[PDB]
């Protein structure tokens, strides 16, 4: 909560101060010297403002608000069809996208070890940031692609479209907050193991069907990669209801 | 069930917006594309996986019923990583989060038993009561009972 | 069995998230204290400061 008493009705007061920042001042502050935790050791107005900006739920909050509104403008420009050049919401989108990749760069460069490839590994031991350094990528590639003329520009609208999937994808980041959605994505994440055997064990039953069908019905077949695709496409349907 | 479909939304806008942002490309403004992210994906959960539109054939000459030549309209960027990322989406929706449903449905299922027995034994002095304080007269001839 | 295996598993995971989440509290409240106050799309004007 940083320097702010509040504890009543969550979120919703640091929202509205966010939206509205007249909202601020109408909100009881904690003391001067309640629990000053420091890191290295008008006037009530600004104070005032200056701790509730600092307070590390109002930067989780106001992340989130930029983060929401980002993958909206983001789906605007999917949904949409794309002329030649961006329009102003995929101008915001890159602007998004090239300043993340700045701020995962200054948190790569600020971290404890002294050699860079040290702080590249420390900084790459959370997954969560690989897939970042992956989508920003992707993202890069795929606007490079899609700067261009036909038919690259479909190319980086399909690029666009995966990374889109990344990014509901880590809208579970921001879901890890809560006392109850996290344990609740963390244990998404250790059943993944289970499906794992699931899939490998459905894997083998579902190729053992699949290829009997296929090279029962159709006898007369030159070499082709639709056989490979006939024998995955209706066995697995089958598993969700359609016969 | 109120998580589960809080993570539901997550995964079947995700597949949704993916699927009718490559299968149309170029398409205005309109409110129908809201209604297009939701509607597919939320009825693959019950069993209707819409099997003629998951990879339909395009960019070919097929013949018709009557033996004509028809041509088919040509393959759009993309249009096979819709039946990829269905593939995907269909495993985590119904092998994963109904599942994981089922589980917290089971592992939570007898103290909210013994609470809802309990608190029902508790409820019942307020239903005795309130009955025991309403008219004889039902609600439709209450009126009566009413001007008394 | 898919169903068997996520429900004879589920408590020791519960019980293993519920404490691993709590757990990385501190990492996610160092992480936003550490953070710039402007958010990304605003961000580079933190970053020339
Ligand atoms: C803080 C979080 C919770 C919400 C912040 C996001 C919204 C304020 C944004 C996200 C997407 C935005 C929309 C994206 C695209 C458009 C189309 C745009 O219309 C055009 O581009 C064509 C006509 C014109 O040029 O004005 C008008 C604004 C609008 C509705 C935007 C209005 C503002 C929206 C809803
Ligand atoms: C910080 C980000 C991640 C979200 C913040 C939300 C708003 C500050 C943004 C989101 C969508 C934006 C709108 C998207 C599209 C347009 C249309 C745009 O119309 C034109 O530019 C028409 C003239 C021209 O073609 O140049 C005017 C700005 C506006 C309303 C934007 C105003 C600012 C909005 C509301
Ligand atoms: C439209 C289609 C392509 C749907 C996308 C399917 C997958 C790309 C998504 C769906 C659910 C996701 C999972 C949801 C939850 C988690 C837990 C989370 O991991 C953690 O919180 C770390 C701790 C732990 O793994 O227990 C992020 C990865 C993972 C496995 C996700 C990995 C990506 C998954 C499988
Ligand atoms: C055991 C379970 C959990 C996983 C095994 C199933 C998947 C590996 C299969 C099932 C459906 C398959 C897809 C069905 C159809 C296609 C389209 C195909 O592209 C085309 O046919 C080109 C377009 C056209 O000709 O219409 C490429 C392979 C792909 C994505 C297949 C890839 C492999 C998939 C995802
Ligand atoms: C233990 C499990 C994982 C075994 C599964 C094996 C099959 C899924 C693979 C193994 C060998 C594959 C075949 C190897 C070679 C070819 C030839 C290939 O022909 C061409 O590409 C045309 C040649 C040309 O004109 O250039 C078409 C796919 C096919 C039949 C492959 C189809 C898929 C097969 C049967
Ligand atoms: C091991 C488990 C955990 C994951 C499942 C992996 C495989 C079952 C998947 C991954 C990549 C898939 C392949 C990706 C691409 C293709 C090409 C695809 O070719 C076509 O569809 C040709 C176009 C046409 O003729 O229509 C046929 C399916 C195949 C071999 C897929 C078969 C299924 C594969 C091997
Ligand atoms: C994650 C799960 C648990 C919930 C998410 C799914 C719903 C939010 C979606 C799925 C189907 C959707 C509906 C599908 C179709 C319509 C009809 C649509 O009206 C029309 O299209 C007008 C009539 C016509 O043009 O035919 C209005 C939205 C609505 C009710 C949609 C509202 C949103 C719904 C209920
Ligand atoms: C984090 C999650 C909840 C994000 C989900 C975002 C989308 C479901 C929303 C955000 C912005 C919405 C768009 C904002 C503006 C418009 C323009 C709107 O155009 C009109 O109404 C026509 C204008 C006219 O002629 O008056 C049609 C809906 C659409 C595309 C909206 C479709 C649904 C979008 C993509
Ligand atoms: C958050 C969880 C717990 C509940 C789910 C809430 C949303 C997923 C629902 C609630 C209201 C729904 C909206 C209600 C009305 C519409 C208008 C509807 O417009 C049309 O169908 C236009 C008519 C046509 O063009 O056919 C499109 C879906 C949409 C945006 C719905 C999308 C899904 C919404 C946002």
């Amino acid at each position: 909560m940083g320097r702010l008493r509040m504890r009543k009705n969550s979120g919703l007061k640091v929202i509205l101060g966010i939206l509205l920042p007249p909202s601020i001042l109408s909100l009881e502050f904690k003391n001067k010297d309640d629990m000053p935790y420091m890191t290295q050791a008008l006037i009530p107005l600004g104070r005032k403002i200056y701790e509730f900006y600092n307070a590390p739920i109002v930067k989780f909050w106001f992340y989130t608000l930029a983060y929401i509104g980002y993958l909206m403008l983001f789906n605007y420009i999917v949904l949409v069809k794309m002329e030649r050049w961006p329009s102003t919401q995929e101008w915001i989108v890159i602007s998004y996208i090239f300043t993340l990749g700045i701020e995962k760069m200054r948190e790569i460069l600020m971290s404890e070890p002294g050699k860079l490839l040290q702080k590249v590994k420390v900084w790459l031991q959370e997954y969560w940031n690989v897939t970042d350094l992956i989508a920003i990528l992707l993202f890069s590639v795929g606007m490079i692609l899609r700067l261009q003329d036909q038919p690259f520009r479909s190319d980086g609208r399909v690029i666009y479209c995966v990374n889109i999937i990344y990014w509901y994808i880590r809208l579970l980041d921001i879901f890890g907050v809560n006392k109850y959605l996290g344990p609740y994505v963390m244990m998404i994440g250790k059943m993944m193991i289970d499906m794992m055997y699931f899939v490998i064990i459905m894997l083998v039953v579902l190729m053992s069907f699949g290829v009997a069908r296929q090279a029962i019905l159709f006898p007369n077949e030159e070499p082709s990669w639709k056989l490979a695709k006939n024998i995955f496409y209706m066995p697995y349907w089958m598993i969700y209801g359609e016969v | 069930m109120m998580y589960f479909v809080i993570i539901m939304l997550v995964v079947l806008m995700s597949f949704g917006v993916a699927r009718q942002a490559i299968l149309f490309p170029n398409e205005e403004p309109s409110w129908k594309l809201a209604k297009n992210i939701f509607y597919m994906p939320y009825w693959m959960i019950y069993g209707e996986v819409f099997a003629d539109q998951i990879d339909p054939p395009c960019g070919q000459n097929e013949t018709r019923e009557d033996g004509k030549i028809i041509q088919l309209p040509p393959c759009k960027t993309g249009a096979w990583i819709v039946p990829a990322i269905m593939a995907c989406y269909l495993l985590v929706a119904n092998i994963l989060l109904v599942n994981l449903l089922i589980a917290v449905f089971n592992n939570t299922f007898f103290e909210v038993k013994s609470i809802s027995n309990q608190v029902w034994k508790f409820q019942r002095y307020q239903l005795i009561m309130t009955f025991h304080e309403r008219p004889v007269l039902p609600p439709p001839l209450i009126i009566f009972s009413h001007m008394t």
